[PDB]
């Protein structure tokens, strides 16, 4: 929900009757879950032996898989998939049911969640992933655009980065909307930008060193002209095509089926196991977090 | 009457109703907070310079 | 039904905040003083003979905004003009309402002045104004951060082996010794800059906001909120207004 933008210059006479106002309803969002899975298979013979630097081949392989699933999770929540699903306009399902895809079976397609990019003010799609070549829309009440395509006109075409000034433009958009974002998650390959704020054509807070035995060349904290103090964080599993401006409290992990133990059939010297868990992603407001894409310069 | 139980063939789907609503419209009002209030008794007020 | 309890109290709260949002925007919009009366304070004859008789067919009223109460120097209709400089103070030689010349930042971009801003502080100092605040829209706050160290050349803002980044300016000291304080306003227009002081502006309240239930005459359940207030300015030349114009 959001207040009305009918501020204008409302002026009323003294002796009139109360005229009907302009009321607008809320807006409902909806995201689907995704199924993660990691299978394990080890012959009984190998599981019976005693490896020279570990225990059984089953638990060791299970632990390796139990960690890979978490890595796959962090990479998907931070991806830009477009919530691939078959249903459409069936969330307020109260007047009837959806028998369009009811006479089907496991042949159904694979469901996908709405990643960071899809849940924000995305301007378009690319089949299954958010399109970065399009500038996102603006909020109805405010005029903020939390999805901005970096110009990079300051830097040349040799180095790409995203920009040095476009980082401050997002803080303006967030403040314009009222978001409380205080974290800037970035890929490690782009940290040289936030630390390498130089190359501004001889200006704009360049550099100096007082001939000291300490060379840092790092930037972790940031403050915008408005006063919003931001803290930069690095994530190895983040993509190298966008930057995220968000807040921890404005995100939540929706877990439907938690990872549990699943012993399957054998069929003869197989000893098959499996890991599986269904998880989704939520966002309190698409305009409560920023996404700064990356593009070339002039 | 589904034979293979799945999510898309269920006549139920009891929706999950979140217990909150998100709002970002700010009401800072820095000017009105620093001006000061003075009560009057006429639709028109005058001052001299 | 389920899930959707009520929409009456929820909407009242929404409207209770919207009415305040409008106030902060109207006082800083720049509208013109609208009224059906005129020169009815020195005739010492009566309130108004020609306006009487009309019960509710009168037209709405408008309060003199920040621009009207200042030395605007002309109107462009229902709102003050943002192009004509204000009239020069007769006593002094001050002009508190100016227009950005836009010397640098060629016409490719609108480019609010970013320079010659100390002239307004001069016009204020010339008018005895005690302005200490510079209310601006956040869309132009970067121009003040760049005033720190850009100078289209070598001024060399320094790191000194530090990781903290600030690049923010909120206080300025005029060459004449006038220390100002920059403040951001989300409801200010993107084509104006207000130099003023808080004590030089008062909020004239006549009818504080209050809720009042009206007649039903059915299942309407009608409610309303109403407040009558005004704006005051001690002296027009006690505050300044700087518009933005590229060319």
């Amino acid at each position: 929900d959001a207040l009305a933008s009918v501020d204008g210059n409302n002026a009323h006479v003294e002796g009139s009757r109360a005229e009907d106002g302009e009321m607008k309803p809320t807006v409902i969002k909806s995201n689907v879950t995704q199924i993660l899975r990691k299978v394990v298979r080890v012959s009984d013979t190998a599981n019976t032996t005693a490896n020279y630097g570990r225990g059984r081949e089953l638990m060791y392989q299970l632990e390796k898989k139990g960690k890979e699933i978490k890595r796959d999770l962090e990479k998907i929540l931070l991806s830009g998939q477009a919530r691939t699903d078959v249903l459409a306009d069936q969330y307020l399902t109260n007047s009837a049911a959806d028998p369009a895809v009811a006479g089907l079976n496991d042949t159904h397609a694979a469901r996908k969640t709405g990643a960071f990019q899809f849940l924000c003010a995305h301007g378009g799609l690319a089949g299954g992933v958010v399109d970065k070549t399009k500038n996102g829309p603006a909020d109805p009440d405010t005029g903020a655009v939390t999805v901005k395509v970096a110009q990079n006109a300051s830097n040349p075409t040799t180095n790409i980065g995203f920009d040095e000034a476009d980082i401050f433009d997002m803080t303006l958009q967030l403040y314009t909307a009222g978001s409380e974002a205080d974290i800037i998650m970035i890929n490690p390959a782009h940290a040289k930008i936030f630390a390498g704020l130089q190359e501004n054509t001889q200006g704009s807070r360049k550099r100096i060193f007082e001939n000291t035995k300490q060379f840092i060349y790092e930037v972790n904290s940031i403050t915008d002209p408005l006063g919003q103090s931001y803290k930069i964080i690095v994530n190895r599993w983040m993509p190298t095509d966008a930057v995220y401006f968000f807040r921890s409290a404005d995100w939540t992990q929706m877990v439907l089926r938690a990872p549990k133990r699943t012993e399957l059939a054998k069929d003869g010297s197989y000893e098959k196991w499996m890991i599986e868990m269904e998880v989704g992603l939520r966002h309190r407001n698409p305009y409560a977090s920023g996404v700064l894409f990356t593009a070339a310069g002039k | 009457n589904p034979t293979l139980f799945v999510s898309y063939d269920q006549n139920g789907k009891k929706l999950s109703f979140a217990n909150w609503i998100s709002v970002l419209s700010p009401q800072d009002t820095p000017f009105v907070s620093m001006t000061g209030k003075e009560s009057i008794n006429q639709t028109i007020f005058s001052w001299q310079t």
